[PDB]
């Protein structure tokens, strides 16, 4: 019945989301970025990207995404 | 809100010979003409772009 | 819509010589295209 | 020594990991020996096997990456 | 199958024209390209 | 009226007609490409240029023959025309989505012809293997245009598969079980299931190739930890089912043609024929790596793929023997369509048997990437799929058009095409055994005689294709209107006359339990 | 006619859809190679116009004109099931790519998974929250379904609104995790498999959320009866498909692949 | 808590016609397989039509894969050309 | 190498190639027989005015139609898989040689003892010496010892290639980032030819393989002279 699935929605499902939201909130905060090492299997560039200067990924984050030449 | 489905059933069953994509009235014709103009015009532009890209 | 022989097709068969012309252009353009593509690639 | 013998760890047509493992084993051994100041001659078997199996350009690329600090294997 | 006689009969002469025009529509354009390959 | 009818169709027959016109045009392109191949190889030396222009022609030949000629004619053309009529249905389940399956193909074809016109073309083979198909060895737009062509052809066929499965399951007379539908209808339902499952995997693989080429992914690039051989697995997971997709509707048409021209009410061993097609469809998903016997896989893997591939001969044999058993005791009518079907049974058998030779991984070491493979697949495609298409076309042309062909001309056409295809492909066995590689613009001098004869064969096939255009013209030119058709009691598609009205089965059939 | 099946009015949308496909593909070509977005933006616009008018007409034919007999509805059920199967096989290709790369990591990676220099996300942080969100949305959409069958307009709307809100939450969480991720699509086969597989999944979540929002407005306008609501069933099946793909991604890429 | 329309309130067009006919045990849109009579000339299978002819498919014996198709015309009962079962049109 | 008007395989140079010839003869007899039987049966079905058009019972005959083909496939599979596993057997090679495919030539590396490597390019048609074979000769042949088990390792430094020598029964794909192994044993001295067997771009037709098989003592002196 609808009554039972509403009971599960409010009694189990959304409490689970609230608990995992709390869990994520507590373990949030910027972890320290690692030493840049120019590994050849990472920061692949076989063709410039079709946006920006060709060298920045689509959701480039200056804080944690180094360029082939290192952090900006 | 109120249930106005009966009034839309009357409009879409009116015996006027219109196909279903034009049967809502003048706005359907406009949105049809915009769609078909962008498609046919875009297709001509894609052909021009092939012409251009076919030579160095 | 028209029904019956010669009416259930997007091309006319009313005149066999106009039809020969249309079929010539249709099949001929398909067969010619690769030769003209090779010509295009050779002429670059 | 003629060539690298059959190795039951790598019995199939794909010999990539055989070259790789012997290259790692040689450089791990050489590091262990140079560190305590022991003798790299104990590492000789790994050297002969990787030189036999590994393409010259793979060894050359791996050597360049060890010198650069970009070699991704654990030595 | 049975069928009526032709509503617009195609005489041997008319067939020779249709067959000739059909073959030429395939052969002349390809022939022109292959003849001129050296020029390309 | 013309636009509403031919650009805005929701009618299974008119959409079928659009597919047959599209496929016929595609067949002329594919034929021209085949003649450029054989012109290059017809004497030792270089005719056109190096392997790039040559492999652009070879690659386009395959894509045009497979995606724009065979699939549109068998599935889009015969399937749309015949399936609703054979189950008494008033149209397809999704008659407007049906029209989009058709209209995706001209743009798909345009993207393929654009690939060949820009830069130096896609000289990759129809398999499009990286790294040759990657952004270093094939820099520029050609391979991306090929990928997008395949994406549109893939969507066309996926939506078409959803349409056929739904129509065949949901729109039969309520008394008719699946075991009372004609074999052609079974052949289209099974082909549609193969398309539904296989094309999405191709879509995933060519999408990965697209992102390796344009978004700096490395699915197939060892520098990023990728593997060129992963592409091969994804491609062939599709590519083996694809060849069963190309033949299954041909098997269905052959069952109908052999039954009809034997004067029989029914094919021999109906349930065996259904079993055989479902078995072939299933086995066709578990054999793909017989395309990869030289890539370096483990011996036990090669043993499994050898064995699983050979199993397909059992259900396939049941179909061949069932066709022979349909002929047995027939009142044989030596129609042109019967000649196509009899050539099919024999020539398909020969190409199936050379497939069984290739299934042996040990022997495939020496035959792989040689003309022996080319001989195998042209026996099953250029003498199997094509013979079924020509048989179906001459058998059902009067249904579709309301006019008859000249049977004498159609028999002449059969005789020329039979000589041409055998002269083209039989000698390629010798070239393969003696080691001539695939995708070569030129060959060591020893291979000259068989390449010369093969090229002469291809010109005989060209003469057949030109004559076929004339034969279709002569039928429309003369206008011999159909009067009576025999065996309508076991061939429902004929019972509404020739051509059938735009709307058929407005009042459905009466079938009681 | 004395059968129950739908003879559809001649329609331009198949042709506008086919041409929108040409404009999107030739547009992507023109964006990747000739530094221009114009064709692509025309193709995306005509694709959206086509989808809008086509599905509008399906609502006209069904809710307003009565063409969806039980036989037509049964056909649409099969159509949507077959469509979902095809989408399952599409994702299978990306899962195959992922397992191929991760089970036999090549020397370029360091011969290990995850590769040297890759710092995976913690699967117990936002990825676990995302799991809770999509599972919760599977519960709320079931509540919405039962409310509709029981004739309860207000509870159907509340449950469906909750389902859409969770779909939006998942999408905003994934956008933020994309931005925060220390690895990119260009970080070898790890970045390739991660972003393409989770990216197609994200696109399917946006499509599914859009479908649910279409159902929400149709419900506001009283289109659905307590017995006839195939658009809602189809959106719910699609939404369960999106949930199940997520569970496979979570176990495979986020957890087992960390 | 109500506010959702029923099919009885809101179904229209052919959907509504099918709905209302099924309540009356009637099948004008051919959703059900008709049940055979003994099929003798005295007790022919009665084939409804809105015109003067309709296609019959005869599954002559249970589990035959072969269906026998023919036009049934208004007038005297006709027979399946395979099994001789009688059918009569009722326009 | 192949010779004009050749119908079958190049003569076997290795024991495994001999095995493949006898396996092909067995398989081809079966192909000939089945092809012949089908053509004969077609012709028998089509050559009588006698008729039988009533429903025919299928089950008895379908037993024959399935069992006989299953037996024939087992008769192919048994020797097929014996040969597959024989090629895979452990042999103890005396020598390892690497080949790297390139656009458009082969490089060879003999690095068991010294750093010996060289490039191997097709002899252009205009530079053939009288008696030499168009598209098949190379400048630098792959000299190898006869009557010895050799491990050949195959890779690429660019696109796919495939390293083939038909008379030895050899074909190994050349895949960048992968080292594929095969074994080579020539029963005879001589010159053994092959051709690149994976489409690799503009000069795919023009990057052949020439093995030169000689006594060990000659191979050792050649090796020394190539450093
Ligand atoms: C890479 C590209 C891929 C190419 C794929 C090609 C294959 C496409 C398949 C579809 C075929 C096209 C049909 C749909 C739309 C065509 C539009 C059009 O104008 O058509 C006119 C034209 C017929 O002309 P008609 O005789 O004057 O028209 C009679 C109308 O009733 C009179 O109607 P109306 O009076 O109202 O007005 C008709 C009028 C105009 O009507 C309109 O108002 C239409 C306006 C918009 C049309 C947009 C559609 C364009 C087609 C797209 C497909 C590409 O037509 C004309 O007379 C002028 C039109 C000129 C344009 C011709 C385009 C034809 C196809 C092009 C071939 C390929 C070219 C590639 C070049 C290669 C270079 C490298 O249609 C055709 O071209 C049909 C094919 C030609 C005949 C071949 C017959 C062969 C028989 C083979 C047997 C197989 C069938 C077996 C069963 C048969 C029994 C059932
Ligand atoms: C319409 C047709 C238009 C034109 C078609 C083109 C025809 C080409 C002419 C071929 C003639 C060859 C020739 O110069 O014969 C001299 C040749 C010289 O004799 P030989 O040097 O002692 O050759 C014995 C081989 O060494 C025997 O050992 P091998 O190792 O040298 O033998 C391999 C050879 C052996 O294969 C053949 O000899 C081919 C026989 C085909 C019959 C047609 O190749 C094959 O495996 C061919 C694969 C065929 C696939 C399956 C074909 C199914 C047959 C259909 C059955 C119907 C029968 C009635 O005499 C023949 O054996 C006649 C062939
Ligand atoms: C219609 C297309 C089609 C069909 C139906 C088939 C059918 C089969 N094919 Fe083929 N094939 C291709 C098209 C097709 N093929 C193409 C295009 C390629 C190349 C792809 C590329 O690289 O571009 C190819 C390649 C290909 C390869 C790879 C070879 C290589 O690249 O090295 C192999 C390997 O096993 C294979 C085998 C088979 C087998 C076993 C069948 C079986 O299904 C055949 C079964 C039929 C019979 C056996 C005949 C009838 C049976 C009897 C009369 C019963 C008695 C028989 C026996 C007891 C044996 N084919
Ligand atoms: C359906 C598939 C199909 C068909 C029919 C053919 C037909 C032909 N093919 Fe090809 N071919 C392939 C699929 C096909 N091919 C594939 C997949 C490859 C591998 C590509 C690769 O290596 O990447 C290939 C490769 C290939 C090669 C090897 C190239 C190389 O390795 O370098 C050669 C060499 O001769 C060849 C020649 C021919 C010839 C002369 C024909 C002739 O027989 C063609 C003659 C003409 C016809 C058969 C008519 C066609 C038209 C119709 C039937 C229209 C009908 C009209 C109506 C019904 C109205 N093709
Ligand atoms: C919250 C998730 C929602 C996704 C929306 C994001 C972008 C647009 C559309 C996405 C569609 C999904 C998959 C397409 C492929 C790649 C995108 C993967 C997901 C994504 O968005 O990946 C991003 C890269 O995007 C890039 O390159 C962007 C590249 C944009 C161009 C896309 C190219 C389209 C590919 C063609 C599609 C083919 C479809 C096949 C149809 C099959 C028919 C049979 C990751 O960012 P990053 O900066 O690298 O790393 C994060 C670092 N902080
Ligand atoms: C690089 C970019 C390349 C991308 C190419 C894009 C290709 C084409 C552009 C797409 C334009 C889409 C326009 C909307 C189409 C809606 C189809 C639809 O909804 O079709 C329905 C049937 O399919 C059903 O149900 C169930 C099936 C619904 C399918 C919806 C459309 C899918 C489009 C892409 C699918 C690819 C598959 C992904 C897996 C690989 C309805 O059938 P109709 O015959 O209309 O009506 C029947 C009447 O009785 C209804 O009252
Ligand atoms: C930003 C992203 C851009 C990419 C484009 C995709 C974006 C958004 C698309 C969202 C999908 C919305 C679909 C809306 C369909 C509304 C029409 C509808 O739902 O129609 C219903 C029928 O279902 C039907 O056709 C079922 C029709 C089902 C279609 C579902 C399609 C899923 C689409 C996927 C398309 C592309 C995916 C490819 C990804 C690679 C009508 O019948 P009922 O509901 O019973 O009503 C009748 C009752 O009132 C009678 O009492
Ligand atoms: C209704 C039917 C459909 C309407 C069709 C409309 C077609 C007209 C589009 C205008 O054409 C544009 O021209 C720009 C040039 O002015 C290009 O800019 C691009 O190309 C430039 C070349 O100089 C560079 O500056 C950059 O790449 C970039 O700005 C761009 O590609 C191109 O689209
Ligand atoms: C694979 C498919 C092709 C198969 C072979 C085609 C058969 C040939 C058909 C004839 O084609 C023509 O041949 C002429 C020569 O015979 C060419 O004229 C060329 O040669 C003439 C004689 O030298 C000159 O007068 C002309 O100006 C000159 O264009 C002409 O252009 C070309 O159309
Ligand atoms: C209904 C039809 C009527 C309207 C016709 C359509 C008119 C559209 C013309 C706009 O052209 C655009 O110009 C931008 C700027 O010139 C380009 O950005 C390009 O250049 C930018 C920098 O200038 C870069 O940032 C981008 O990455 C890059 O794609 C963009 O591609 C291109 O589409
Ligand atoms: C491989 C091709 C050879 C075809 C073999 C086909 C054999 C079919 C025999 C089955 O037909 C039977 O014939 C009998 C009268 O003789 C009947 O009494 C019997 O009831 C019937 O079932
Ligand atoms: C007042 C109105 C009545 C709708 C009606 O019966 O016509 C109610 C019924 C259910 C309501 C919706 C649901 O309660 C869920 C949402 C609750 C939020 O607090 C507001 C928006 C929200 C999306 C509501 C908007 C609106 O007030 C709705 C649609
Ligand atoms: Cu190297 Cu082909
Ligand atoms: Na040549
Ligand atoms: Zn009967």
């Amino acid at each position: 019945g609808a009554r039972t699935w509403r009971f599960l929605t409010f009694g189990l499902a959304l409490p689970s989301v609230a608990l995992c939201t709390l869990n994520s909130w507590l373990h949030s905060g910027h972890r320290e970025r690692p030493a840049f090492i120019p590994y050849h299997h990472l920061r692949i560039r076989t063709k410039p990207f079709s946006w920006g200067d060709g060298n920045h990924t689509f959701f480039h984050n200056p804080r944690v995404n180094p360029l082939p030449t290192g952090y900006e | 809100f109120e249930n106005r489905v009966a009034e839309k059933q009357k409009l879409f069953q009116e015996d006027n010979g219109l196909p279903v994509h034009l049967k809502g009235g003048a706005t359907d014709n406009i949105l049809y003409r915009v769609t078909m103009t962008l498609c046919l015009g875009g297709t001509l532009y894609s052909l021009y772009c092939l012409g251009w890209a076919s030579f160095p | 819509y028209e029904e019956g022989p010669g009416k259930n097709i997007p091309f006319s068969v009313e005149n066999k010589w106009r039809l020969l012309a249309m079929m010539t252009l249709f099949f001929g353009s398909g067969f010619a295209a690769p030769f003209f593509i090779v010509r295009h690639q050779l002429l670059k | 020594y003629q060539t690298a013998p059959f190795d039951s760890r790598f019995p199939n047509q794909n010999q990539t990991r055989n070259c790789w493992q012997n290259y790692l084993d040689f450089h791990r051994c050489e590091k262990a020996m140079t560190a305590k100041g022991g003798d790299v001659s104990v590492c000789e078997w790994y050297r002969r096997v990787y030189k036999s199996l590994c393409p010259i350009s793979w060894v050359s690329t791996w050597d360049d990456r060890r010198a650069e600090g970009t070699f991704p294997g654990k030595i | 199958i049975t069928a009526k006689p032709a509503k617009t009969p195609t005489s041997p002469k008319e067939q020779a024209i249709g067959l000739s025009v059909t073959f030429l529509s395939f052969l002349l354009p390809a022939g022109w390209v292959l003849y001129h390959l050296d020029n390309y | 009226m013309f636009i509403n009818r031919w650009l805005f169709s929701t009618n299974h027959k008119d959409i079928g007609t659009l597919y047959l016109l599209f496929g016929a045009w595609a067949g002329m392109v594919g034929t021209a490409l085949s003649l450029l191949i054989r012109a290059e190889l017809g004497q030792p030396g270089t005719l056109l240029g190096d392997d790039q222009i040559y492999n652009v022609v070879v690659t386009a030949h395959a894509f045009v023959m497979i995606f724009f000629m065979v699939m549109p004619i068998m599935i889009g053309g015969f399937g749309n025309w015949l399936v609703p009529l054979m189950i008494g249905a008033p149209d397809m389940a999704f008659p407007r989505m049906n029209n989009m399956s058709f209209w995706l193909l001209p743009p798909s074809f345009l993207l393929l012809l654009a690939s060949s016109m820009v830069e130096a073309g896609a000289g990759t083979g129809w398999t499009v293997y990286p790294p040759l198909a990657g952004n270093l060895a094939h820099a520029g737009a050609s391979v991306d245009l090929t990928i997008f062509s395949l994406h549109l052809a893939g969507v066309s066929s996926i939506l078409g598969a959803i349409n056929f499965i739904t129509t065949i399951i949901n729109m039969k007379p309520p008394a008719m079980s699946q075991y009372q539908t004609p074999l052609f209808v079974w052949s289209v339902m099974i082909t549609a299931v193969l398309l539904l499952l296989s094309l999405p995997v191709l879509a995933a693989g060519i999408t990965m190739l697209l992102t390796d080429r344009n978004l700096n992914t490395t699915f197939f690039d060892p520098a990023g930890g990728g593997d060129p051989i992963l592409y091969q697995h994804l491609f062939w997971f599709f590519g083996h089912p694809e060849v069963y997709i190309l033949i299954l509707p041909g098997f269905g048409m052959i069952s109908h043609i052999v039954t009809y021209y034997s004067g029989k009410k029914e094919p021999f061993g109906y349930m065996g024929m259904v079993w055989a097609m479902m078995s072939i469809g299933f086995l066709g998903f578990i054999v793909w790596a017989h395309h990869m016997f030289t890539v370096g896989m483990d011996v036990d893997t090669r043993a499994y793929f050898t064995s699983a591939t050979m199993i397909i001969a059992i259900p396939t044999g049941v179909k061949v023997f069932s066709w022979l058993a349909t002929l047995h005791g027939g009142n044989i009518k030596w129609s042109p369509a019967m000649m196509w079907a009899l050539g099919f049974i024999f020539l398909f058998t020969v190409g199936g048997l050379t497939g069984i030779v290739l299934a042996n991984s040990s022997l495939d070491i020496v035959l792989h990437d040689t003309y022996y493979v080319v001989a195998h697949f042209h026996y099953v495609l250029s003498m199997g799929a094509v013979f079924a298409i020509m048989g179906g076309f001459v058998h059902w042309f009067p249904l579709f058009s309301g006019y008859t062909l000249n049977d004498t001309w159609a028999k002449i056409h059969f005789a020329i095409m039979f000589v041409g295809v055998n002269m083209t492909f039989f000698p390629q066995h010798f070239l393969g055994l003696s080691g001539m590689p695939r995708r070569y613009s030129d060959y060591p001098d020893a291979y000259t005689m068989w390449n010369t004869i093969s090229s002469m064969g291809s010109f005989i096939s060209l003469t057949a294709v030109m004559l076929m255009v004339f034969i279709i013209w002569e039928a429309f030119a003369s206008k011999r209107e159909v009067l009576t058709v025999d065996l309508t009691t076991t061939n429902l598609e004929w019972l509404n006359g020739c051509p059938p009205p735009y709307h058929t089965f407005e009042e459905p059939t009466y079938v009681n339990l | 006619q004395t059968h129950a099946y739908h003879m559809v009015n001649p329609s331009p949308w198949p042709l506008t859809g086919a041409l929108s496909a040409l404009l999107m593909t030739s547009g992507l070509t023109m964006w990747f190679h000739f530094n221009s977005m114009t064709l692509l933006m025309i193709g995306l616009t005509t694709n959206m116009l086509t989808m809008y008018q086509w599905w509008r007409d399906v609502i006209r034919e069904s809710t307003f004109q009565g063409h969806h007999t039980p036989a037509v509805q049964k056909g649409l059920r099969y159509g949507m099931i077959l469509f979902i199967i095809s989408e399952v096989l599409f994702f299978t290709g990306f899962f195959w790519a992922f397992y191929h790369s991760s089970l036999a990591p090549t020397p370029e990676l360091g011969g290990c998974w995850p590769p040297t220099g890759i710092h995976p996300l913690n699967p117990l942080e936002v990825p676990l929250l995302n799991t809770s969100v999509l599972l919760a949305s599977g519960v709320s959409i079931t509540w919405a379904h039962h409310s509709l069958m029981e004739g309860d307009r207000k509870h159907m709307l509340q449950a469906l609104f909750i389902t859409i809100t969770l779909g939006v939450y998942f999408t905003l969480l994934q956008a933020s995790e994309y931005y925060e991720a220390p690895f990119t699509i260009s970080d070898g086969v790890y970045g390739s498999t991660f972003f393409v597989a989770t990216g197609f999944h994200g696109l399917h979540v946006i499509i599914g959320s859009t479908f649910l929002i279409v159902c929400f407005f149709r419900q506001l306008k009283f289109h659905f009866t307590s017995n006839h609501h195939f658009g809602f069933e189809a959106a719910a099946w699609y939404w369960h498909f999106v949930d199940v793909v997520w569970l496979f991604l979570y176990v495979s890429i986020y957890w087992w692949g960390s | 808590g109500g506010g959702v329309p029923t099919d009885e309130e809101q179904a229209t067009g052919l959907e509504r016609e099918v709905m209302l006919a099924a309540r009356k045990g009637q099948d004008p849109y051919n959703i059900l397989a008709p049940k055979a009579t003994s099929g003798t000339k005295e007790d022919p299978n009665l084939v409804p039509s809105i015109t003067n002819k309709r296609i019959v498919g005869c599954i002559c014996e249970e589990d035959n894969s072969t269906v026998i198709w023919f036009w049934l015309h208004k007038g005297e009962a006709q027979r399946c050309p395979s099994c001789g079962t009688h059918y009569k049109l009722v326009p | 190498m192949a010779y004009p008007m050749q119908l079958g395989f190049q003569d076997a140079t290795s024991p495994i190639m001999e095995e493949l010839l006898h396996f092909h003869d067995h398989t081809l007899m079966i192909v000939f027989l089945i092809s012949s039987l089908v053509l004969y049966i077609i012709s028998l079905m089509l050559t009588t005015k006698l008729t039988h058009t009533s429903t025919m019972d299928a089950q008895e005959v379908e037993t024959i139609w399935t069992i006989l083909p299953a037996i024939i496939l087992i008769l192919i599979a048994l020797p097929s898989l014996r040969i597959l596993y024989m090629m895979d057997e452990i042999n103890n090679p005396s020598l390892t040689v690497k080949t790297m495919g390139h656009q458009w030539y082969w490089s060879y590396e003999y690095t068991d003892y010294e750093d010996l490597s060289f490039d191997s390019y097709m002899i252009p048609t205009s530079e053939l010496k009288p008696g030499e074979l168009r598209l098949l000769e190379v400048d630098n042949r792959v000299v190898l010892p006869m009557e010895m088990t050799i491990r050949m390792l195959v890779s690429s430094e660019d696109v796919l290639h495939s390293w083939a020598v038909p008379s030895l029964g050899l074909k190994t794909d050349a895949i960048p980032g992968r080292l594929n192994q095969t074994t080579l044993m020539s029963s005879r001295p001589g010159l053994y030819y092959g051709q690149c067997s994976e489409i690799c771009g503009s000069n795919h037709s023009f990057m052949p393989i020439v093995l030169e098989l000689v006594p060990l003592k000659y191979f050792e002196k050649w090796s020394a002279s190539m450093l």
